[PDB]
């Protein structure tokens, strides 16, 4: 019994095997509605849960999945870890995907909370603007297919404009990056458009 | 007579108690011919840490004495059920168990003669042996990984200098295992006749002892400093006109230097046929 | 996607086979929320309402978030996890049951 | 009458450790005239260490000053079990003893 609860649970958000019936090709998950001192602890389980049924499934009955995670310094450490011996949460998952087609997206503003662990197992890199100089240490830190003088001018950058190095690339480029259309809304509301009633 | 040992704190015969594990410990009570299962090292240390004396002249079982062992038996029990652990590791256990307190040894010899071969004099029935680590979790590699270093070295002092075989290792991404008493196959290696490759990514994850005993070194393309500083500090024999190439090297390039080599070289490697069966995953053939 | 300021809903307006969740409770009652068939291009407003069980963090995670840290709390729990099938409730408390009733 | 001293922390005879410990260190009994093994420093200072006193007029083995004392026992046994250390120095005592302290 304690088998298909999680087994279910896991199909409802991230699919199906292969071969199998699926309605949707993407998935929206929103989560407005929550605070803060409970999202480390229901992600990190159900990251956990992915981890498990993708392993348990094998090569065979895998389809190939890509996985988008906002603002990942919220959640992707532990707060009760401050020993080495207490995050298993991440790591598995990112071997399970380098395996089993599972590919991560990582974005965050504040890459110095984020495990050096974490950021030595990407192959390509954009990075827009950064200000603040351990963000620019920890990033010296784990590149791999870089140079100095290509590090030297993201603090100047305007807005919309990005450096791109990696596999990917047959060497580091600056780049103007298109508009979406139509992009994303905006999350915060406006003082002024309220005080005018 | 039997006498029964509970993982929990039941007050059951908690009178009869602490004579059965003094005579235990005093090796009177009689003893097993078989391996038992791996779970049974939280039952013991439970009963050994809980145990309390009586002031009715009997015993008791503690809750004060509990609360000093519940992290141990906690992280074996923890242990003891985890899947991706059970895959790799026998737990069940079910063997032989001789006399003579010689015991351990010998299940310690049988795995090193399987896996890295049997000594001068006796025969061996393979040349070439691969062993494929695709299954085993990346939590779990470093320790078993330098188990098994660890008891090639002691067998290996054991079998004298007389009876020894030259061997090569071949080790892949060494800076994740190979990192005072943990080292002891590399620095004592060069008596027993076996010599090591070692080939990794970032060398600067090494011990800076492992890395000064190398004659010969290769080496391809490499950018971030950290390495090329442990590079330049760990080195012994070469130039400092000969780092600055590094940085710059095409792909399958490489720059040796060493004692096999009168002065050093810069060299285009030659392609191997058949090569490995690398190859790098396709999203593209699924999603048409 | 891991949508946590819940703005990536506008950005995917006219692709077919795009579906929306909302984790949490509806705010009014008689809230009634649509369908979309399969193969139809996405519009907006159509979404839906999800909780998580409880059953699905398993054995070791309802381990790891009660953190039993005392004398005898953990073979009390492991106990009482382990009989879990064999409980039975009529609404107002908890009762055992064998066989013959 | 004798005293056998343990290095764990177990509960025999333990409510009169003080007394034998204040007349150790006072030096007000016998001597002995043999060289006693290399391992035997772990049990001495497990018992300094581990010794204490009990509200009722006695003393007690408090564990909460064991851990303070860890360590040092820890490196003593595990140094006296490789077989590296023990082929080279020999610790099984077994010599002859001097008064006078020399």
């Amino acid at each position: 019994h304690w088998d298909k609860a999680m087994s279910d649970e896991v199909d409802y958000f991230f699919g199906k095997e292969k071969g199998q019936e699926n309605d949707w090709n993407v998935h929206i998950v929103n989560m407005k509605n929550l605070a803060q001192d409970h999202a480390p602890m229901l992600l990190s389980a159900l990251l956990e849960m992915f981890a498990e049924i993708l392993f348990r499934r094998g090569q065979e009955r895998s389809y190939p999945t890509v996985l988008l995670l906002e603002e990942a310094h919220h959640y992707l450490r532990d707060p009760y870890a401050e020993i080495d011996s207490q995050i298993k949460a991440y790591e598995r998952l990112a071997k399970e995907g380098r395996k089993f087609k599972c590919s991560l997206i990582v974005s965050t503003q504040r890459p110095s909370e984020l495990s050096p662990t974490v950021l030595a197992m990407c192959s390509n890199w954009f990075s827009l603007r950064l200000t603040n100089e351990r963000d620019l240490q920890a990033l010296r830190y784990a590149m791999e297919s870089g140079n100095e003088q290509i590090l030297k001018q993201i603090s100047g950058l305007p807005r919309g404009d990005a450096v791109a190095f990696g596999s990917a690339f047959n060497l580091p480029v600056r780049i103007s990056i298109n508009q979406a259309r139509p992009g994303p809304k905006s999350s915060d509301a406006v003082f002024s458009e309220e005080w005018a009633n | 007579e039997t006498f029964l040992l509970y993982d929990d704190c039941r007050d059951t015969n908690q009178s009869k108690l602490a004579e059965w594990l003094d005579l235990l410990r005093r090796r009177r009570l009689k003893r097993t011919n078989v391996w038992p299962p791996f779970k049974s090292l939280a039952t013991l240390v439970a009963e050994f840490g809980c145990v309390a004396a009586d002031r009715s002249n009997g015993s008791k079982r503690d809750a004060f004495g509990f609360s000093n062992v519940l992290p141990l038996v906690k992280i074996i029990q923890q242990l003891a059920e985890d899947i991706r652990f059970k895959s790799i590791v026998n737990l069940n256990g079910g063997g032989e168990l001789a006399d003579g307190g010689t015991h351990w040894d010998k299940a310690m010899s049988d795995e090193v003669d399987y896996f890295f071969g049997k000594e001068k004099g006796q025969e061996n029935d393979w040349n070439v042996h691969i062993v494929n680590m695709k299954n085993l979790a990346q939590d779990h590699a470093p320790m078993l990984l330098s188990a098994l270093l660890e008891m090639f070295a002691e067998i290996l002092f054991r079998r004298g200098q007389e009876r020894s075989y030259p061997t090569v290792l071949l080790l892949e991404e060494a800076h994740h295992y190979l990192r005072k008493a943990y080292e002891r196959l590399a620095k004592e290696g060069r008596k027993f006749k076996c010599s090591l490759i070692v080939s990794t990514q970032r060398p600067s994850e090494l011990s800076p002892t492992v890395l000064a005993m190398c004659s010969n070194w290769f080496s391809l393309r490499l950018t971030n400093e950290r390495d090329l500083q442990a590079l330049r500090y760990a080195m012994e024999s070469g130039n400092e006109q000969i780092l600055k190439q590094i940085s710059g090297l095409p792909r399958g390039d490489a720059v040796a230097f060493g004692s096999a080599f009168n002065l050093p070289v810069r060299i285009s490697i030659n392609q191997a046929r058949p090569g490995p069966k690398s190859s790098d995953a396709v999203f593209s053939e699924e999603w048409a | 996607i891991f949508d946590i300021n819940g703005e990536y809903a506008q950005a995917f307006t006219g692709i077919p086979n795009v579906k929306h969740t909302i984790l949490g409770e509806s705010p009014n009652v008689d809230s009634l929320e649509k369908k979309q068939q399969k193969g139809e291009l996405y519009s907006e407003e159509y979404y839906c309402y999800k909780k998580i069980p409880y059953q699905a963090l398993g054995f070791a995670g309802l381990i790891k978030l009660l953190r039993p840290s005392d004398k005898t709390q953990l073979p009390a729990l492991r106990n009482a996890l382990s009989a879990i099938n064999r409980t039975h409730f009529k609404s107002r408390n908890i009762y055992l049951e064998k066989d013959d009733g």
